[PDB]
């Protein structure tokens, strides 16, 4: 049996951690909800 | 139990010790997690028992208590903020301009933030703070990462 715990408050932080790119990919998506990378 | 909007841990104690399996957002009555976080199963919150209401394999979501209240999307051109609930750790707004995952159904936004699977259904906000969609469903790339896309429910 899973079960919740309370994590916090959703709310926009400034002057937060900036990190990470934006990379742009070509994917597919199949039935079972997996997403592939496709070339 | 604790109906109140917020963040939440999904864990288990089917393991050795507390697993945590996810993360979800209680919104409006409703608790939104990914679905291979539950697995379609009933959670709890403290005495408390919540039952699914929708859930779909493709979209990789599910919603418990009600349908899906998550409404709010990204567009296209702004930072945001992965709202990241970590295994063991503390909560953490990490901003970050999202990507673009192209597909034969159109354009889908895509976060790429190494975080552990366990890590899935913290939610993806906006500037307003509303949730854009969940982390959790994506890809792995050449460097072993793994890039997830901004995974939005509809609202009825
Ligand atoms: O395995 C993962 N996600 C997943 C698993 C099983 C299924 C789906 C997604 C879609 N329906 C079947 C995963 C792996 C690494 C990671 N790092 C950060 S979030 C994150 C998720």
């Amino acid at each position: 049996d899973m079960y919740i715990e309370r994590a916090g408050d959703i709310t926009w932080e400034k002057d937060a951690e900036v990190t990470g790119n934006s990379p742009r990919l070509d994917v597919a998506l199949d039935e079972s909800g997996d997403f592939s990378l496709v070339e | 139990g604790e109906t109140t909007d917020g963040v939440y841990r999904v864990m288990t104690r089917r393991l050795l010790g507390s697993t945590q399996v996810g993360v979800g957002v209680m919104q409006e009555g409703v608790f939104h997690t990914m679905w291979h976080v539950t697995k379609g199963a009933a959670l709890r919150s403290g005495e408390g028992r919540l039952d699914p209401y929708w859930g779909d394999v493709k979209q990789d979501l599910v919603s418990y208590c009600g349908p899906w209240k998550l409404d709010a999307a990204w567009d296209g051109l702004s930072e945001v903020q992965l709202l990241a609930v970590p295994p063991g750790e503390r909560a953490k707004n990490i901003q970050t301009l999202p990507g673009i995952f192209k597909t034969k159904d159109g354009d889908i936004g895509a976060v790429a933030l190494d975080y552990p699977a366990g890590t899935s259904g913290s939610p993806i906000l906006d500037k307003c703070g509303r949730v854009i969609g969940l982390y959790g469903n994506g890809v792995v790339i050449k460097n072993g990462s793994y890039v997830s896309a901004i995974t939005q429910g509809k609202r009825e």
